[PDB]
C-alpha cells in the first residue's frame, strides 16, 4: 500500500476519485468559434454589459452573424494574437512531451563507424 | 426480436445444455429515440410493434399527512 | 522501505497547456478553411476535426502539404455505427506527423449507400484500410482501384 | 459587574429544602395562586411580551428564547383551525447529572401547575399534559394529589380560578426512556406509539399532539413564569449578562466534597459555584482533571478553562461546550476520565431509539472503540479515526441525541489525548503489539470464538 | 455464479437450488474445456477458493465428450489433487 | 448485458476548457 | 399551485407541499434513497437523501423537506458527498458478508449506491465483531435472513397501509431493533409477495426461487 | 442487552387468560377518559403498567387484552412494551434492585455497591435468585445524581448508600420491614447540602404578593 | 510507462534494406538488456495496481473480512 491512500482518518474518496473528475469532451462548432471572435473570452472580454450583451450572444447562438463576416470584421490585434501568433506566424502541431534528439558516435555507439546503423540518445 | 417457437431453445441430451437455432435470440439494438428506431426498421424492412411506456403518475407526498387529525374513528393506526 | 509514499494526483492536470495549444491550433485551422470544417473537439491531447465527405480530399491535402501540419503518415481508418443517426456511419481517419511529433483525427459521415472519397490518391497505405472498412461495415470508398 | 449573590429574597424556588409546605394551604403563603385571575384576564399578548422582555430562555438544554416559541403557537388566523390546542411539559429528566426537575415537583408543585395554566393561557391551550418518568413514581403521586387539590379549589378545570378559561391538567407517566424527553418523541409517546422521534418539519406548533398544535416546555421554564409575571420582568433582566438572564438551578455532583443542588443567577463563575455553595473540590482545586457543566450531552472542560468561564450559554459556547440542564459533573485526578466517557457512550447506545441509521450504528462503534482505548488496545491513528466517526453522526440525524453522542468524545480527544496514548503504550509494553481493530498477531477464529486476544466489553 | 459471469468463453454452466438441509448448493456444474482458454479469472472471482486450476496438463483424450466435465468429474479431480492444490495455495494465496 | 447497472456510474466530468475559449459572461450590470 | 426553484442550476416547477426529491426527479437529478418509495408513506430513517439548502445550515432530507419558492439546492458539493460516504459506512458496518448467497446480488441498491456514492474500503475491523440476529418464520412464501436488514420500514408501511396486515412491526429499541412479528405468526395477506419487491436488501426473498 | 423476540412457554402464552379486577377496570376507564375518545390507544402505556402491577410481569396475555380493549392490533402493543424498558416481559423477583452505574454514581462508589450485592446474593445482572426474591439489574441515571450513589427497590429510592448499608438493607428486605426511602439512615437529608442549608435559612417565606409589579 | 525514467538509445539506419533492419533488431536486443538491468536495479516498493477498489479487485484478506471490498469484488467480477 501507499500512505495517503491507506490513511484511515483524513482520506475521503471524493478527493482521490479521479474517474468522476474526468475531463469533458469539448465541442466547438463554427457558432461557438465566431462568438469567441466577434466577442472574446473570459480572459480577454470584448462584450457589452447587461442584457444587451446577452442578446449579443444570442444573435450568434442563432445564425445572426457568420464566421467569415467576423473573420473580416476582425482587427489586426484580434487575428494576430488570437488566431495566429503575435509575430504573425501560424501555430505548429503541438507536442506534449518534446524530444530533442542527439547522436552518439565512435566508441559509445552500439555499432562501429563502418556499419550502416547509428545510435540516437 | 420476437421468438420463433420451434427454434428458440431446447435441451440437449448429452450434457444438459440449451441449444438454439434462432440467431437473433441475443441481439438487442439500442437507440436514442423512437423515431430513429422506426426509421431504421423501415429502412431494413422489419415489421415492428411499438410498446409505449408507462410512467409513474405524479402525486403530492407530505410527511405531515402521517400525523394529521382524525375527527372521527381512526381508520388505521400508523407505525412509522 | 518502511512507508511507501505515492502522492495523489489527477492524470489530467498534466495536459492543460497542451490542450490550450491544441485549441489555438484548431482555431487557426477553422479560420483557415471555413468552407469545410464544421467543428472540432479536444479531449486529453487528442484533437478531432469534423467534416463532410466532400471535404476529405481538400483537408487531407492541407494536412499533408502545409508546413505547420505535415501529417504525412496514415495511421488508421475506421468506421463506427451509430444507428440512431440518419447517417449511421462515421468514418475516422487518424494521422501522424513525425516532423512535429503530433497526431490528429478527421471524421466524416456516410450511409449504407452514400460513398466516401478515397485518399489513395495521397496515402497509398489507405488501400487496405479502406478495403477493411468496406468489408466490415459496408462503406464505399469512391475512386478506389480495387475495392 | 460580578454575579453569584442571588439572595433568598430573589430565589424563586423557595421550599427547595422542605423549609415549608407543598400543600395548597402553604403555597398560598408562598404567594402561589395569588392573582392568577387577573393575570388570565390580561391576555395572550401581555403575557408573551413580558416573558419576552424577561429574556427567559430554555432550560432543558436548548436555550431557545421563551416567549418567541410560545408566540409561534399564536399566528394570525389560528381560531379557524377549530380544534383543541394542547400544552406539554417535559418533566422527563433523563440527563445524567440532572436532578432539578425532581426538586421542582416533590417540593413546590403548585408553581408548576400555575405555570401550565399560564403558558396555556398565553398559547390559548385547552389542556396541559405532563410527561413524567416512570421511575419518578412517588413524585408523580404527589403531583397528582396537588393537581387534585387545585381541581377542588377551581384553579384548574372549568372556569379556572373563576375566570372565563376552561383548562384541564393531566399527568402522563412515561415508562422509561431518555429519548422520549425529546420534543417530538414525547408526543408520539402520548399518542400510544413508541417514542420514536419525528422530523422537523412539521413543527409541533403546526402539527403536534393528536394532530393538533402543541408546545413542549421544561418544568422550570413554566414553573418560574408565574413569578416573572407577578413580579415585573425587569428584575429578571437585572440578573446575569444581557442575553443570559436570571436564576438557574444547578445540580452539582461527583467528586466534590459536598454534593449539592442550588439556585443562583446565571453568569456566575464556575469556581465560586464549586467552592461556596458546595465544599470545594475533594482534594483541592488543583486536584481537578476536568468538569462537565451541562451533563453528559456536553464536552468536558479542562482545568485551564475552569479558572475563568462563566456559567452561561454564550461563554460556554465560546469554549466549544454548552450549558445543558446546568448539571455540573466534577472529576478529580484520581479518576479514569476515559471510563466516564465510555460509560456515556454505553448510555447513548442504550437510549438510541433505533430509528435513523447513524445513531443505531455509530453509537455501537463508538462504544466498541472506547472500550478498547480504555485498555490501550488500539493505535494512535485510531483517535483520528474516532474523530471522523463522530463527524459521521454530528449532523445526519433526526433528533439531537446523535450530536449529544458525538460531542463528549470530541472533547476528550481535544483535551486529554495523551492519557489515551499513554494507556496505549502501556498495552504495547504489558501485553503485546496491536493492529487496527484490536486484532493482535496470535488472534484467530478457532471454534466459534476469538481466542488469541482479550475482548473488551463483552458481557451479554 | 461469478465464475459463470466473468468467464470470457462462457464455458461454465451452473444450476442451483435449495438443498435438503436448507443450504445453497449446486446440482450442475459443467466446464467445456474445449471452450476454456485457461485465464484463471474463475479462481480469482470465487470468494471461497472452490474452483481452482491445477498444474496438471496431462489430460488428453481420444474423444471430445470426455472434455465436457461435470460436477462429479471435478469433485474427484479435487479429491485427487488436493495435496498439490494445498502446496500451490500456501505459496500463492498471499499474493492473491 | 442484462445485469447492467441501474444507477448512473460516473457523473458529469470536469471542465478543462481554457478560459480563452469559454464564451464570456456579460458583466451583470 | 406550481412553484419554481433551482436544483444544480436547473429550474423546475412542481406543486406546493411536495417533496424535494420529486422535484429532483422532475429535473433528472439522480438522488439516492432507501426509505423512500413513491407509493408508500414517507419516513426519514435511511438518511441517504441528504442535500444542501441555502436556507438551512445542516444538510436536510430531500425525502421530507417541503418544497418552497425560490429555494436553491445543490447535490454535488463536498458536504453532500461526505455525508453520503459516512452514512454508507454506517449502513455497512453491521451488514453480513452474504452477497454470494443473497438472492439480491446483481440487483441490490446497497451495492450500487455503495459503489457510486461510497468508499472503496471500510475502516471497521473491530474484534467484537458485527451484530447478529435470528431469522423469522413468517411463512412459506417469504424467506428471511434478517442480519441483512437496514431498517428502512418499507415492509411495515406497506403492510399496515396498503395491505392491511398489521402483524408486521418494529420490536425492540436501538441497535437491537428487529423487524418482525413479536411472536411466531405468518404474514397473512394475498399481497405478501410485494414486500419482496420492496425490500432493497435480501432480508425478504422469494422462497420457490 | 435487550430481547426483542418472544418464544411461547407454558407460563407465558396467549392461551393463559387475563382480566383486570373491578378496581383496576374502574381505574382503566378513568385513564381512558383523560384522553380523547378516538385516541384511546394513547392509554396503552398506563394500562400496561396497571397490568404489570396486578400481575408481576407484562405477559403476552396482558398485551393482548389491552389491544382488545383499545381496539388496536396487538403488534402495536408489542412494540410499546418492547421499546420502553420498565415493562418487564419476564417473571421478576419480589425486589427489583436497580443500581445506577452512571458516571456520577460511579465516581461516588457504585462499583462497590454492585460488588457487595453480587457477593451477598451471589447473582449477576439480569439474573434471579433461587428464592424469587431479588431480581438484579444495573441501569442508567435515575434522577438522583446529587444523592450519589443510590439504588431502587420496587419504585422506592434508597440514597447515599454505602456497601455495609446496602448489605444490611438487603438483609432487612429479605426478612421483614424495609426502611423508608431517602438518604441512608437519614443522618443526611434529601437535597439540602449535607453540612446543613446555606441558602434558605429562614422560618417564614417571602410571599411574592409583597413584591408585585405596579400594574396588575 | 517508465521509458522516460530509464536510459536507452534508439538505433537508426540508412539504405532501408533488410540488413539495416536486422542490425536495428539486434541493437534493440542489447538496449533492452540495458533497460532490464536498470529496472532490476530499481524496482520501487508499493502497490502494483490502482488502490481504487472500484476499478481493481481488492485483496482477498479484505474481501473475506470487509463488506465494501466484497461488494466491489462482486460488481467488478459480474
Ligand atoms: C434526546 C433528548 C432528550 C432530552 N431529555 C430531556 C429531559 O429528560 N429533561 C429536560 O428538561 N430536557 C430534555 N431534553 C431537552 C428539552 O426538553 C427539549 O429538547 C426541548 O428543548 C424543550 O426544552 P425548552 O422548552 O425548555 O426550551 C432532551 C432533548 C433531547 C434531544
Ligand atoms: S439520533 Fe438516535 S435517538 Fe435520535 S432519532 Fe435518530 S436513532 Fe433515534
Ligand atoms: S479459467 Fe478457464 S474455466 Fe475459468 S473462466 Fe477462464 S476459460 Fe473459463
Ligand atoms: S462458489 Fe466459486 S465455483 Fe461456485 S459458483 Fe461461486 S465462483 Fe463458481
Ligand atoms: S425487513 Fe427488509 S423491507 Fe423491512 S425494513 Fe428491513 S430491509 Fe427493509
Ligand atoms: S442485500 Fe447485502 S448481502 Fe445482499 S446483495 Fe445487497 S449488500 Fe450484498
Ligand atoms: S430517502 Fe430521505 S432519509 Fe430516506
Ligand atoms: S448518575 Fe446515578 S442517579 Fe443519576
Amino acid at each position: 500500500s501507499s500512505y495517503p491512500t491507506n490513511d484511515i482518518a483524513e482520506n475521503p474518496y471524493w478527493k482521490r476519485d479521479h474517474r468522476r473528475a474526468y475531463p469533458q469532451t469539448a465541442f466547438f462548432d463554427q457558432k461557438t468559434v465566431t462568438g469567441l471572435l466577434e466577442l472574446g473570452s473570459e480572459a480577454t472580454p470584448r462584450i457589452a454589459d447587461g442584457e444587451a450583451g446577452t442578446k449579443a450572444l444570442a444573435n450568434i447562438a442563432n445564425g445572426g452573424v457568420s464566421f467569415t463576416q467576423a473573420l473580416g470584421k476582425s482587427s489586426k490585434d484580434v487575428i494576430y494574437g488570437e488566431v495566429l501568433t503575435v509575430n504573425g506566424l501560424p501555430p505548429v502541431a503541438p507536442t506534449l512531451a518534446p524530444k530533442q534528439w542527439k547522436i552518439i558516435e565512435g566508441e559509445a555507439a552500439i555499432y562501429p563507424k563502418g556499419y550502416p546503423c547509428r545510435t540516437f540518445h | 426480436w420476437d421468438i420463433v417457437d420451434v427454434a428458440n431453445r431446447w435441451e440437449n441430451d448429452l450434457i444438459g445444455w440449451q441449444s438454439s437455432g434462432d440467431y437473433m435470440q441475443a441481439t438487442q439494438m439500442k437507440f436514442t429515440s423512437k423515431e430513429s428506431a422506426i426509421k431504421f426498421a423501415n429502412k431494413q424492412g422489419w415489421d415492428f410493434y411499438i410498446q409505449e411506456p408507462h410512467h409513474r403518475k405524479f402525486r403530492v407526498k407530505q410527511y405531515a399527512n402521517n400525523f394529521v387529525h382524525s375527527y372521527g374513528k381512526l381508520k388505521h393506526i400508523r407505525t412509522k | 522501505v518502511d512507508e511507501v509514499y505515492e502522492p495523489i494526483v489527477n492524470p489530467a492536470d498534466r495536459y492543460l497547456q497542451h490542450v490550450s495549444d491544441l485549441h489555438q491550433y484548431a482555431k487557426y485551422i477553422m479560420a483557415a478553411l471555413p468552407k469545410y470544417i464544421q467543428g472540432f473537439s479536444v479531449w486529453k491531447d487528442e484533437l478531432t476535426l469534423h467534416v463532410a465527405p466532400s471535404a476529405v480530399i481538400p483537408v487531407t491535402t492541407f494536412l499533408r502539404d502545409n508546413t505547420s501540419t505535415q501529417y504525412k503518415s496514415i495511421i488508421d481508418i475506421t468506421a463506427v455505427d451509430y444507428p440512431s443517426r440518419e447517417n449511421r456511419f462515421e468514418v475516422v481517419y487518424n494521422f501522424l506527423s513525425v516532423r512535429h511529433n503530433s497526431r490528429i483525427r478527421l471524421k466524416t459521415y456516410a450511409t449504407e449507400v452514400t460513398p466516401v472519397p478515397s485518399i489513395t490518391c495521397l496515402y497509398e497505405g489507405a488501400n487496405w484500410f479502406e478495403r477493411e472498412a468496406y468489408d466490415m461495415y459496408g462503406v464505399f470508398f469512391e475512386g478506389h482501384p480495387d475495392l | 459587574r460580578q454575579y453569584g449573590g442571588l439572595k433568598d429574597q430573589d430565589r424563586i424556588f423557595q421550599n427547595l429544602y422542605d423549609n415549608y409546605g407543598w400543600d395548597l394551604a402553604s403555597a398560598r403563603k408562598q404567594g402561589d395562586w395569588y392573582k392568577t385571575k387577573e393575570l388570565i384576564l390580561k391576555g395572550d399578548t401581555w403575557i408573551i411580551d413580558e416573558i419576552k422582555k424577561s429574556g427567559l430562555r430554555g432550560r432543558g438544554g436548548a436555550g431557545f428564547p421563551s416567549g418567541l416559541k410560545w408566540s409561534f403557537m399564536n399566528p394570525p388566523g389560528w381560531e379557524k383551525n377549530e380544534g383543541p390546542r394542547y400544552l406539554v411539559v417535559n418533566a422527563d429528566e433523563g440527563e445524567p447529572g440532572t436532578c432539578k426537575d425532581r426538586e421542582i415537583m416533590r417540593k413546590d408543585p403548585h408553581k408548576l401547575v400555575e405555570g401550565c395554566l399560564l403558558a396555556g393561557r398565553a398559547m390559548n391551550a385547552t389542556a396541559a399534559y405532563i410527561y413524567i418518568r416512570g421511575e419518578f413514581y412517588n413524585e408523580a403521586a404527589v403531583l397528582q394529589t396537588a393537581i387534585n387539590e387545585a381541581y377542588a379549589a377551581g384553579l384548574i378545570g372549568k372556569d379556572a380560578c373563576g375566570s372565563g378559561y376552561d383548562f384541564d391538567v393531566y399527568i402522563h407517566r412515561g415508562m422509561g426512556a431518555y429519548v422520549c424527553g425529546e420534543e417530538t418523541s414525547l408526543i408520539e409517546s402520548l399518542e400510544g406509539k413508541a417514542g420514536k422521534p419525528r422530523l422537523k418539519p412539521p413543527f409541533p406548533a403546526g402539527v403536534g399532539l393528536f394532530g393538533r398544535p402543541s408546545t413542549v416546555t421544561n418544568v422550570e421554564t413554566v414553573a418560574v413564569a408565574p413569578t416573572i409575571l407577578r413580579r415585573g420582568g425587569d428584575w429578571f433582566a437585572s440578573f446575569g449578562r444581557e442575553r443570559n438572564s436570571g436564576t438557574k438551578l444547578f445540580c452539582i455532583s461527583g467528586n466534590v466534597n459536598e454534593p449539592c443542588t442550588v439556585e443562583e443567577e446565571m453568569s456566575i463563575p464556575l469556581r465560586e459555584l464549586l467552592e461556596k455553595h458546595c465544599g470545594g473540590i475533594k482534594g483541592g482545586w488543583d486536584n481537578l482533571l476536568g468538569v462537565i457543566p451541562g451533563g453528559c450531552s456536553v464536552p468536558i472542560l479542562p482545568k485551564n478553562i475552569c479558572e475563568d468561564v462563566l456559567m452561561d450559554f454564550d461563554a460556554l459556547k465560546d469554549v466549544q461546550s454548552g450549558l445543558g440542564t446546568a448539571a455540573v459533573i466534577v472529576i478529580n485526578k484520581q479518576q479514569d476520565v476515559i471510563r466516564a466517557i465510555q460509560r456515556f457512550a454505553a448510555f447513548y447506545k442504550h437510549e438510541s431509539c433505533g430509528q435513523c441509521t447513524p445513531c443505531r450504528e455509530g453509537t455501537t462503534w463508538l462504544l466498541k472503540a472506547m472500550d478498547r482505548f480504555r485498555t490501550g488496545q488500539a493505535k494512535e491513528r485510531e483517535i483520528d479515526m474516532l474523530y471522523e466517526l463522530t463527524k459521521d453522526i454530528e449532523g445526519h440525524t433526526i433528533c439531537a441525541l446523535g450530536d449529544a453522542a458525538a460531542w463528549p468524545i470530541q472533547g476528550l480527544i481535544r483535551n486529554f489525548r495523551p492519557e489515551m496514548e499513554t494507556r496505549m503504550k502501556k498495552f504495547h509494553d504489558e501485553v503485546g503489539a496491536v493492529s487496527v481493530g484490536g486484532w493482535m498477531k496470535d488472534a484467530r477464529v478457532e471454534k466459534g470464538k476469538v481466542v488469541g486476544a482479550p475482548l473488551p466489553g463483552v458481557h451479554h | 455464479k461469478l465464475c459463470e459471469a466473468i468467464c470470457p468463453a462462457l464455458a461454465i454452466t451452473i444450476d442451483a437450488e435449495e438443498r435438503i438441509d436448507g443450504s445453497r448448493r449446486t446440482t450442475k456444474y459443467d466446464i467445456d474445456m474445449t471452450k476454456c482458454i485457461y485465464c484463471g479469472y474463475c479462481q480469482e472471482s470465487c470468494p471461497v477458493d472452490a474452483i481452482v486450476e491445477t498444474p496438471n496438463v496431462e489430460y488428453a483424450t481420444e474423444t471430445r465428450e470426455e472434455l465436457l466435465y461435470n460436477k462429479e468429474k471435478l469433485l474427484a479431480n479435487g479429491d485427487k489433487w488436493e495435496l498439490e492444490l494445498q502446496y500451490a495455495l500456501d505459496a500463492d494465496a498471499p499474493y492473491r | 448485458s442484462a445485469g447492467s447497472t441501474a444507477w448512473e456510474p460516473v457523473g458529469p466530468g470536469r471542465d478543462d476548457r481554457p478560459d480563452s475559449f469559454k464564451l464570456p459572461t456579460p458583466k451583470p450590470e | 399551485a406550481e412553484i419554481e426553484l433551482t436544483i444544480d442550476g436547473h429550474k423546475v416547477s412542481i406543486e406546493a407541499g411536495s417533496a424535494l426529491i420529486q422535484a429532483c426527479e422532475k429535473a433528472g437529478v439522480t438522488v439516492p434513497r432507501y426509505c423512500y418509495h413513491d407509493k408508500l408513506a414517507i419516513a426519514g430513517n435511511c438518511r441517504m437523501c441528504l442535500v444542501d439548502v441555502e436556507r438551512a445550515p445542516k444538510p436536510v432530507a430531500s425525502c421530507a423537506y417541503p418544497v418552497a419558492p425560490g429555494m436553491v439546492v445543490r447535490t454535488d458539493t463536498e458536504r453532500v458527498k461526505q455525508a453520503r460516504e459516512n452514512v454508507m459506512e454506517m449502513m455497512l458496518q453491521n451488514h453480513p458478508l452474504d452477497c454470494p448467497v443473497c438472492d439480491q446480488g446483481g440487483e441490490c441498491d446497497l451495492q450500487d449506491q455503495s459503489m457510486r456514492y461510497g468508499r472503496d474500503r471500510g475502516r471497521f475491523t473491530e474484534i467484537t465483531g458485527k451484530r447478529s440476529t435470528e431469522d423469522k418464520n413468517i411463512g412459506p412464501l417469504v424467506k428471511t435472513s434478517m442480519n441483512r436488514c437496514i431498517h428502512c420500514t418499507r415492509c411495515v408501511r406497506f403492510a399496515n397501509d396498503i395491505a392491511g396486515a398489521p402483524e408486521l412491526g418494529s420490536s425492540g429499541r436501538g441497535n437491537d431493533m428487529q423487524i418482525g412479528t413479536y411472536l411466531e405468526k405468518n404474514l397473512n395477506t394475498e399481497l405478501s409477495g410485494n414486500v419482496i419487491d420492496l425490500c432493497p436488501v435480501g432480508a425478504l426473498t422469494n422462497k420457490p426461487y | 442487552h435487550i430481547v426483542s423476540v418472544h418464544r411461547n412457554t407454558e407460563n407465558n402464552n396467549p392461551s393463559i387468560p387475563f382480566e383486570f379486577s373491578p378496581e383496576n377496570m374502574k381505574r382503566a376507564e378513568e385513564v381512558i377518559a383523560k384522553y380523547p375518545p378516538q385516541y384511546k390507544k394513547a392509554a396503552v402505556m398506563p394500562l400496561l403498567d396497571i397490568g404489570q402491577r396486578q400481575l408481576g410481569y407484562t405477559s403476552i396475555s396482558v398485551m393482548n387484552y389491552v389491544a382488545k380493549l383499545l381496539e388496536m392490533p396487538p403488534m402495536r402493543v408489542y412494540e410499546v412494551a418492547t421499546f420502553y424498558t420498565m415493562y418487564n416481559r419476564t417473571p421478576m423477583g419480589r425486589y427489583h434492585l436497580q443500581i445506577c452505574t452512571t458516571t456520577p454514581c460511579q465516581l461516588c462508589g457504585s462499583d462497590g455497591i454492585m460488588e457487595a450485592v453480587q457477593n451477598t446474593l451471589n447473582i449477576k445482572p439480569g439474573e434471579t435468585t433461587k428464592d424469587n426474591l431479588f431480581t438484579l439489574s444495573e441501569v442508567e441515571c435515575l434522577g438522583a445524581c446529587v444523592n450519589a450513589p443510590m439504588m431502587a427497590i420496587n419504585d422506592d429510592y434508597y440514597e447515599d448508600l454505602t456497601p455495609e448499608g446496602t448489605v444490611k438493607l438487603l438483609e432487612d428486605c429479605k426478612a421483614g420491614k424495609m426502611p423508608t426511602p431517602g438518604p441512608e439512615n437519614h443522618v443526611r437529608r434529601d437535597c439540602e447540602p449535607a453540612s446543613g442549608q446555606k441558602v434558605l435559612l429562614s422560618k417564614e417565606p417571602h410571599n411574592v404578593a409583597d413584591f408585585l409589579q405596579e400594574g396588575i | 510507462d517508465a521509458y522516460d525514467k530509464v536510459d536507452f538509445d534508439v538505433p537508426v539506419g540508412m539504405n532501408g534494406d533488410c540488413y539495416d533492419r536486422y542490425l536495428i533488431r539486434m541493437a534493440e536486443f542489447r538496449q533492452s538488456l540495458r533497460i532490464i538491468e536498470q529496472c532490476c536495479n530499481d524496482m520501487p516498493a508499493g502497490a502494483v495496481k490502482v488502490e481504487d477498489f472500484k476499478i481493481n479487485s481488492p485483496p482477498r484478506n479484505l474481501m473475506k473480512e470487509d463488506m465494501e471490498a466484497l461488494i466491489h469484488h462482486f460488481l467488478l467480477y459480474t
